[PDB]
């Protein structure tokens, strides 16, 4: 009986919905300024990559109603003004990408919410990636809490399990990666990132990210070990991690894929997952894992130093784990 | 020489700029937009579309140094704010999108500039010109539009066909390129719902106001056509699909010497014509803004025909800007 | 139930299969093309338009089993060589692309088979059926074709159109998704210059005989239409654009309402109708050969308008292959 | 002045052909596909990714006619029909994929001409040249290979890497556009399923030898190197992402110094530098084999970098081409 309060309609928040209609979580309010009830039924009911929703979708009365259920459309700019507390107190999916320190995402407690759960990278609020660390929250002192990227819930689970069993000294990381809502159509401007405002279907462009230094955060025994890039690439969806690593102990390729498929079928079920067919990145277009290795797109050079490739859904697989850890964090409350 | 600034710069008016640069009647000599002067010499260095700059570009003391001409740089929203009687602008290209109305642009006049181009159909009576069609009714007018690039393409061929064979109605399908409003993943278009979807996954309807725009510039075909566009999966390059009943018979073959004439004619530079095996790319850094695809079309009977121009709405629509700027300035 | 057999393992091979899979008339039992047993599987399973394959499929010993069930793999380049009798197949679909005659598309017959549905538009007298235009006309023929996917949007909106206002004539675009006969980057065509010009590049005009086909599947509108397409950066969904001068006047409401009544009546899950603010990937996996879209079309006036219908080139077309196999074999 | 034939007018013959347009010591007296010569012209003229061809092209009694200058057309499948000596051709570039073993390259020889040059990977032991990597070891050859374009971007970085701070081990990825043999929808390849699948929609995991092969034209590097690829929707220009251990420490400072320094000395036309914000498209038209980008690359310790250089798979490749011949003949 967890009750989830989203703020920000876009590609996460529209797509968090849709994970919880798919598991009966109850989703009480929606908050965006800037989307109407009857636009919000419009962006929920069609959507370009994963498809028209399978259900139905109607406005009535100023609400959005989802299957028969019922949902608050709010319209208000500030966290601290959104009526949370007339909905029934909700934990928050803060969906903007706009109030990500633990102070901008407390507004939503100020005015109601239970707990928040940021979206994206925080400076501040503690990150926890399902399969990785979510032990680690704590009920009695956190309030607000961070997701981590897309990115970071890919390489996590793979690089757990690699460093346990064989050690990572070193690493490297590149993402291939989709590109997102934060890019252009056509070179246009992007004043902190000039690479990232031209024409996105055009472009190999080279981009960066926290999201390997994140993991030495959230495994701090890769503290310091692990950095990164990225490449956006002319997709709408489905990115994948390429990771460069030397190892502590020597490892043939046929160890490596018998520790991750180790890791899939149990203690990583739903989050990691293992793959020996020839897939391409639509392959996974709705998958719901973070993390699907390709035991036949890596290469070794030798036991110490090998090259690890894995796949995520940045949309829809962070989605589900948006829903995972909020139902992880109910689950806690004492 | 007619001196030009330039007010938000974007896909026109940076493509307004490089096209500057190829006259000698006129000079860039300012820039507005809401960006640093070293961020404009990156975004007119390199670009997906149209490669990188012909020439020199350097910052220095805080503005442009282009082909070794010093360009004013200031990043004022308010166009009323951009005192451009200190750099002595004669015209005004107002690229931003936001200035269509006489109410608005005249601020680049209480500014300090004599006449203002809107690089855009505009939103209230502000008369529009597009050449090959109506330049030569320009009747000293302080604030003009430059019309649409499907217009720039549309109109030229409309009277082309209207004047040798009449055309008594038709109906106009653009399939254009994407262009800047449009968005990379499905976002909020909350004034186009469908130009919110992912651009580069779609086959998206969209309105025009361009083929009525038409019977602004040729009154004589005033209230005979109208029409509305698809936005595609293309960086550039637009093309038109005129479907016209005409009033006199014509062949194929007459409609093709028709525009070829009016191509080497009293058109030229404005239509273009060919009969090669062309596609959209063949188009992009084309000066006209329409070109004739003989080979593309295709008749039903003597008095029902469909005609295709392809036109790069970046490009030729910026070197009409410039014409109109320098017309206007005769 | 009927007995298919597959010739050609491509996209409308594979669509067709997996849309036989939801119906209880129908049963694939064997599947010939150029293809390894577990290439075929691979291609089964994973679809980049359509997603992954619900249901199960396995290579055992082997011997593709899909659903539980049996499907026999063959590798014979000459259709002759294929002893479809040897697991019962009353009826092939012929989806290669490269047997679309009498003489070509017979072998199956002699190779055991009862009939034959041609997956494309027949080359030579072979007759053509499309659902919601012509299907009661079959007069029991053992070789016949489903016509194209274009010829399936069109034709049913065209029938609604003449039976209730007249189509004197028409011109007919189709913005259309790109197709396995077209190039990644600039390569050889030599029948289709165009064509071989990069798909993911280009708006590329190309030349469609459905218009006039339509003349073939509906006898009354012979020589009123003809079209062309322009193949755009799309992996799939086409769209139809009809511009149609009409004998009776009528209204843009009234032409909906004809559109509507006939999409809930005799043409229910042929001919669709909506009034959202659609976009392509709308209709990725659209059953209905062709779906109205009341907002995206314009009327000139009471007698000439342009109508504007989507289609899935591939699912529909796959769905009323299957329809056409069920309804010859009643 | 060499006189070269192309056989393969694909997509490096046809840029190699323009790259040999700016040479004077390189003249085309000859091309070999298997397309008629009017259709050679069209490909030639127009060109998707590199705009229109920059002069004139006729045919004239089956010839090409390319700025007034006579190219003898044929289409012989088999190299050995190809009478090269009837155009005095000394070298011939072997552009078509299928000729990559010196029994097969030799027909050129046996054909009248006197060396070639492999435009891809020998697949036998046919000895493989790259510019500042190995020309200079050239002993004589009458058939060589120039590599690939990805061990054409690689190598020369490499070199100057290992040169400089040594190269322990090194594995590396290429993001790499689409080519010729990818499929536009989910289509057969049954050498490489993933290289089947529809290349607009996917990024499509893909191998190479590439990185061995640096170990060959640098023998220094033998066993140091390999790696993969990525292939993705972007029609040209592609990039390295080479990961590296380093023997001598080197802050990312000192890895840029020398870089530079090869850049602007030993590796001048090869080797370039930037330091600005570019994308794939700023490099469409690079005749640099590789461009290390200073600002993409990033070091987690002086030991252990991540580096990035970029090259246009198609012109900087076709231009070494013409320098593996100029400098064979030499
Ligand atoms: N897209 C991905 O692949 C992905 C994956 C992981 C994490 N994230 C993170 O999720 C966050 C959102 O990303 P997205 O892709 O959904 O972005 P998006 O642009 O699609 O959506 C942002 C939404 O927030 C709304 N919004 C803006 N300001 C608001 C405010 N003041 N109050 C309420 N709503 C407001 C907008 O209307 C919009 O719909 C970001 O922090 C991003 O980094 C995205
Ligand atoms: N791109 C085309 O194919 C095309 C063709 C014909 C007409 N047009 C018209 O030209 C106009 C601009 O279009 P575009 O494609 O260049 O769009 P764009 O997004 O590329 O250009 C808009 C520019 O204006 C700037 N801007 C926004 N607000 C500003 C302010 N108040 N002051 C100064 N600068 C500001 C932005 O930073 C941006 O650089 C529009 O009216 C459009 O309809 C475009
Ligand atoms: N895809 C569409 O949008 C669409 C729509 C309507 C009609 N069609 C028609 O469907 C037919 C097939 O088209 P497609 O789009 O599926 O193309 P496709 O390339 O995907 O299908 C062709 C298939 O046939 C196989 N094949 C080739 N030679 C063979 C041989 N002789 N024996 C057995 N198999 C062989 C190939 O391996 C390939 O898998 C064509 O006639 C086309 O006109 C296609
Ligand atoms: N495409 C690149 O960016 C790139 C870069 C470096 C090297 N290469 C290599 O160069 C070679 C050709 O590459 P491409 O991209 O130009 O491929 P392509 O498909 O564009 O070129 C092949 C051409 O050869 C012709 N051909 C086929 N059989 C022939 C025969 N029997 N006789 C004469 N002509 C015949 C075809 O008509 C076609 O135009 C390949 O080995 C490729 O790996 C390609
Ligand atoms: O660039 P954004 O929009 O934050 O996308 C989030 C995630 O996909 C990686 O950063």
């Amino acid at each position: 009986m967890v009750k989830v309060g989203i703020n920000g309609f876009g590609r996460i928040g529209r797509l968090v919905l849709r994970v919880c209609m798919e598991k009966g979580v109850r989703v009480v309010a929606v908050n965006d300024p800037f989307i109407d009830p009857e636009y919000m039924v419009y962006m929920f009911k069609y959507d370009s990559t994963h498809g028209r929703y399978k259900g139905t979708v109607e406005h009535k009365n100023g609400r959005l109603v989802v299957d028969n259920l019922e949902i608050n459309v709010f319209q208000c700019k500030e966290p601290k003004e959104i009526p949370w507390s007339s909905v029934g107190n909700p934990y928050v999916v803060e969906a903007t990408g706009v109030y990500l320190s633990i102070e901008a995402a407390s507004g939503h407690i100020s005015s109601g919410a239970r707990r928040v759960i940021v979206t994206a990278p925080s400076p501040d609020a503690p990150m926890l990636v399902m399969g990785v660390n979510e032990k680690d929250y704590n009920p009695g002192s956190m309030t607000v809490v961070s997701n981590a990227s897309c990115t970071t819930n890919c390489l996590a689970p793979l690089a757990k399990v690699i460093h346990e069993r064989f050690g990572i000294v070193e690493g490297l990381m590149t993402t291939v990666h989709a590109y997102t809502a934060t890019q252009k159509t056509v070179d246009g401007p992007s004043k902190k990132d000039w690479r990232g405002g031209r024409g996105a279907h055009q472009n190999i462009i080279p981009s960066s990210t926290g999201a390997a230094k994140a993991v030495g955060k959230v495994i701090p025994e890769l503290n310091g070990k692990l950095t990164g890039m990225a490449f956006r690439v002319p997709t709408p969806n489905v990115s994948v991690v390429d990771l460069t690593c030397r190892l502590a102990q020597p490892a043939s390729y046929t160890a490596i894929k018998e520790a991750v498929k180790a890791a899939a079928k149990g203690p990583m079920a739903g989050i990691l997952a293992y793959t020996e067919d020839q897939v391409v990145s639509t392959d996974f277009n709705g998958d719901s894992h973070s993390s699907i290795f390709d035991a036949k797109a890596g290469i070794a050079l030798n036991d110490n130093f090998v090259k690890l490739v894995s796949w995520y859904d940045n949309e829809y697989g962070y989605s589900h784990r948006v829903v995972d850890l909020l139902r992880y964090m109910f689950s806690r409350e004492k | 020489t007619i001196k030009v600034g330039i007010n938000g710069f974007g896909r026109i008016g940076r493509i307004v700029f490089r096209a500057a640069q190829k006259r000698s009647d006129i000079e860039i000599v300012a820039i507005n937009d809401l960006l640093d002067a070293d961020y404009m010499a990156y975004m007119l260095k390199y670009d997906s579309t149209h490669g990188r700059f012909d020439g020199t570009v350097e910052v220095k003391d805080g503005h442009l140094i282009v082909n070794g001409k010093k360009i004013r740089v200031t990043a004022e929203r308010d166009p009323a704010n951009l005192k451009w009687d200190e750099v002595g602008v004669d015209v005004v290209a107002e690229a931003t999108g936001l200035f269509l109305t006489d109410e608005t642009a005249r601020k680049h006049i209480t500014a300090g500039a004599k006449k203002v181009v809107m690089t855009g159909p505009s939103k209230d009576n502000t008369p529009m010109f597009v050449k090959g069609a109506n330049f030569d009714k320009y009747a000293g007018q302080d604030i003009v539009s430059n019309a649409s690039c499907t217009t720039n393409c549309l109109a030229p061929l409309a009277k082309v066909i209207n004047d040798n064979f009449g055309i008594i109605e038709g109906l106009m399908t653009t399939v254009h390129a994407t262009t800047a409003t449009q968005k990379t993943v499905d976002g909020p278009s909350h004034k186009d719902w469908r130009g919110g979807r992912g651009a580069s996954q779609n086959i998206i309807p969209s309105s025009t106001g361009a083929a009525k725009a038409v019977g602004k510039v040729l009154p004589e075909l005033n209230g005979k056509l109208t029409g509305m566009a698809f936005r595609v999966p293309t960086p550039n390059v637009s093309v038109v699909d005129l479907t016209v009943r005409l009033e006199k018979a014509a062949t194929y073959e007459q409609i093709k010497a028709a525009v070829k004439a009016a191509a080497e004619g009293e058109m030229k530079g404005v239509l273009g014509y060919t009969e090669d095996d062309v596609v959209s790319t063949d188009f992009n850094g084309e000066v006209c803004t329409s070109v004739f695809d003989a080979k593309a079309g295709i008749a039903l009977n003597d008095n029902f025909v469909k005609l295709v121009s392809w036109y790069d709405n970046e490009t030729g629509y910026s070197n009409k800007v410039l014409d109109l700027i320098a017309h206007i300035s005769k």
